[PDB]
């Protein structure tokens, strides 16, 4: 099968900026190659079919040109509605194949995350199982590492992350790591702290299993 | 008014068969060829199958080819995709798509709303949702939240006070366990001056199991 390949896998701008968006096949595919836009929770729309024909509907800032194994979308000025995700896919032959998507976020300022840390509930222990969740709340950029430690010992595999996407108000992002651990292994432990750093900064949040 | 509904998706366990059907309205339904694409949680689209405008040719892809067959009903406008054999791979929602041509080519002009289809051995399983509770620990903003845990399958939805509440709400992306249930935390921030007065409940919904629960966050 053809194999399509998009670049970058993400990138952030403003609105007004131009914005180009590669996407590069495998073999050629003439100009057998369609442009397409998703936002979260919604189908794809067509953007351009044919490499550059632009489809009805769509607004005259998106073209596209490119022929045989290199393609371009570009959004002339980038308009609020525009920050989405967007595909290309080839109709050269069977079987049609998408490239992986290119994301394009809402570029802001740095932003430190405010941490919070959640022990699990007496609810929640009477199961059997415990639960320790640290939050990231509004940052920027998405990256973050998180560290797990219980009686400074640095936990590992025992935990799981998640990501919102941005915030429709500030364009931040919020983080959440789950540590699960047994009951019978949170009640031999006693200190518990969610330890996240980015940039220069490292917090630390904890609290000990009794108060 | 072109519309096109897909239905027959939910659980369905591996190596079972589940058929999809897809209602085209507000076009000439049997001059234009049809597809189906599907995408998994948090991953790109992967064109499924597709069939042409007279239903004499059928093209498929590579990881679904001799164990899905797609099919059309031209006196009824409607598409079928039968699925056998089917893998954990194969949990995706699935969309019918419109092409501009009578094969597929041209590209996708016309998608529908999409069907959850799920692939796994779990059984459907209402949530458990445990408090975040707050303590005041940080200052005039306080966070607290619902640990909504061990449901099956996707997806469930949160409010919080009724939907009365909605600034500051941010409700995660649920992860699959080992055990093959779901899991996912909404937190939200809130005066910390309020957490003597104003009581905060989240509002969990899950549809699959025709379970709602609403678990009041008491500070602790
Ligand atoms: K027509
Ligand atoms: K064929």
């Amino acid at each position: 099968a053809i194999q399509m390949t998009q670049s970058p896998s993400s990138l952030s701008a403003s609105v007004g900026d131009r914005v180009t968006i590669t996407c590069r096949a495998s073999q050629g595919i003439s100009s057998d190659l369609a442009w397409y836009q998703q936002k979260p929770g919604k189908a794809p729309k067509l953007l351009i079919y044919d490499a550059s024909s632009l489809q009805s509907g769509v607004p005259s800032r998106f073209s596209g040109s490119g022929s045989g194994t290199d393609f371009t979308l570009t959004i002339s000025s980038l308009q609020p509605e525009d920050f989405a995700t967007y595909y290309c896919q080839q109709y050269w032959w069977y079987p049609f194949t998408f490239g992986q998507g290119t994301k394009v976020e809402i570029k802001r300022t740095v932003a430190a995350p405010s941490v919070f840390i959640f022990p699990p509930s007496d609810e929640q222990l009477k199961s059997g199982t415990a639960s320790v969740v640290c939050l990231l709340n509004n940052f920027y950029p998405r990256e973050a590492k998180v560290q797990w430690k219980v009686d400074n010992a640095l936990q590992s595999g025992n935990s799981q992350e998640s990501v919102t996407e941005q915030d429709s108000k500030d364009s931040t992002y919020s983080l959440s790591s789950t540590l699960t651990l047994s009951k019978a292994d949170y009640e031999k432990h006693k200190v518990y702290a969610c330890e996240v750093t980015q940039g220069t900064t490292s917090v630390t949040k904890s609290f000990n299993r009794g108060e | 008014q072109v519309q096109l509904v897909e239905s027959g998706g939910g659980v369905v366990q591996p190596g079972r068969s589940l058929r999809l059907s897809c209602a085209a309205s507000g076009f000439t339904f049997t001059s234009y060829g049809m597809s189906w694409v599907r995408q998994a949680p948090g991953k790109g689209l992967e064109w499924v199958a597709g069939i042409s405008y007279d239903a004499s040719d059928t093209e498929y892809a590579d990881s679904v080819k001799g164990r899905f067959t797609i099919s059309r009903d031209n006196s009824k406008n409607t598409l079928y995709l039968q699925m056998n054999s089917l893998r954990a791979e194969d949990t995706a929602v699935y969309y019918c798509a419109r092409s501009p041509d009578y094969i597929i080519d041209y590209g996708f002009d016309y998608w529908g709303r999409g069907t959850l289809v799920t692939v796994s051995s779990a059984s459907t399983k209402g949530p458990s949702v445990f408090p975040l509770a707050p303590s005041s620990t940080s200052g005039g903003t306080a966070a607290l939240g619902c640990l909504v845990k061990d449901y099956f399958p996707e997806p469930v939805t949160v409010s919080w006070n009724s939907g009365a509440l909605t600034s500051g709400v941010h409700t995660f992306p649920a992860v699959l366990q080992s055990s093959g249930l779901y899991s996912l935390s909404s937190v939200v921030t809130v005066p910390s001056s309020s957490l003597g007065t104003q009581t905060y409940i989240c509002n969990v919904n899950h549809k699959p199991s025709n379970t709602k629960v609403d678990k009041r966050v008491e500070p602790k």
